[PDB]
């Protein structure tokens, strides 16, 4: 019972709760594709606006972190904004304490460690 | 107490084989304000001595009075007085040395560094320095105030010791001085673009050139330097 709610191992040897998170991802029905150019990168994603009432401009999945870094999100949008806001803060703080722009790799590695 | 109000900056000098060169700029500065443009600080005394005085201007002019009277004094009595007993440099210097010591013993100093540059009747180079304390020393090359930390390392290269003096000619020395002024105008707050320069030779007497200007200033590199570090 209380081995599958919190993040401790199960008797088998797997973090159930983490595994349940990946099934939460495909709950928006967005698909995305991302390719490396020769000097650029391009990322397209579908943008389904359900109701006529929604204003089509505010619905977005592409977030500008810095001049250098763009970010496209797959999943539920509350957690989108929560991970995008934390990303922006780390992007600014890096620039301040080391004096150049945050590379792509270093922003990716900082998120994996908060995720852990 | 005397505190300086108006001041001038450095005086720089050096011997060579036939005489001495001595240079100093024309600026009276009153704190930040560069109040007086053109205040001549080299005063020729006779025709084989220059006395260059830096530091306070109120007192620069008060030592100009004593030095004009000393010439008038000697003139009295037999014309032999100005033919072959005329005032050597080594005299004029000893009169300012004895004046400076006495003033400081009343705790009321004449607030000046002084360089007496001349060539004696004997043929010899004479170049000595005195200041508000009364310290005296003679060297191949002499500088005052701020130029003691800057100009002097540059001129000491040319003539390092006593044996280099009969090798250095007037073409080499005149350049070495004019090159020192160039570095003082980069790296000193109280200096100006206009300086004066004197060549005392033992064959053509006193040549006094006024209002020589520093030229050939390198700023070509300056348009590339950008930001204060982290700025792109």
């Amino acid at each position: 019972g209380y081995d599958r709610h919190i993040t401790i191992f199960s008797p088998e040897g797997r973090l159930y709760q983490v595994e349940y998170a990946f099934k939460a991802t495909n709950q928006t029905n967005i698909n995305s594709l991302a390719v490396r150019g020769k000097d650029c990168t391009v990322v397209i994603s579908q943008k389904k606006v359900p109701d006529k009432l929604l204003d089509p401009t505010t619905v977005s999945y592409i977030f500008c972190i810095s001049r250098t870094i763009g970010m496209v999100v797959n999943g539920p949008i509350p957690d989108a904004r929560n991970a995008a806001l934390r990303a922006k803060a780390e992007a600014a703080e890096f620039r301040y304490k080391y004096g150049y722009d945050m590379p792509c790799d270093v922003l990716a590695k900082r998120m994996a460690n908060l995720s852990q | 107490t005397q505190q300086p109000i108006v001041t001038g900056t450095s005086v720089i000098s050096m011997k060579y084989d036939n005489g001495v060169i001595i240079a100093a700029d024309n600026l009276g500065s009153y704190g930040s304000l560069l109040r007086f443009n053109g205040v001549e600080r080299l005063i020729p005394v006779g025709d084989n001595t220059v006395v260059g005085i830096s530091g306070d201007i109120s007192d620069m002019q008060h030592i100009e009075r004593l030095l004009k009277d000393l010439v008038t004094e000697n003139a009295y009595d037999n014309p032999l007085a100005d033919a072959e007993e005329a005032l050597e440099p080594s005299y004029i210097f000893e009169y300012l040395a004895t004046v400076m010591y006495q003033r400081r013993s009343k705790m009321n100093p004449l607030w000046n560094a002084i360089i007496v540059a001349g060539v004696q009747s004997n043929g010899d180079q004479f170049l000595r320095y005195v200041n508000l304390l009364g310290v005296t020393y003679s060297s191949p090359t002499l500088a005052t105030g701020f130029g003691a930390h800057m100009a002097n390392p540059l001129l000491r290269k040319v003539v390092d010791r006593e044996s280099d003096i009969p090798k250095t000619t007037v073409q080499v020395a005149e350049e070495a001085i004019v090159n020192a002024m160039r570095v003082l105008y980069y790296r000193d707050a109280r200096s100006s673009r206009n300086f004066s320069l004197a060549i005392i030779d033992k064959n053509t007497g006193l040549t006094f050139k006024k209002n020589l200007q520093v030229e050939n200033m390198k700023w070509d590199f300056a348009k590339d330097i950008k930001g204060y570090g982290t700025q792109k």
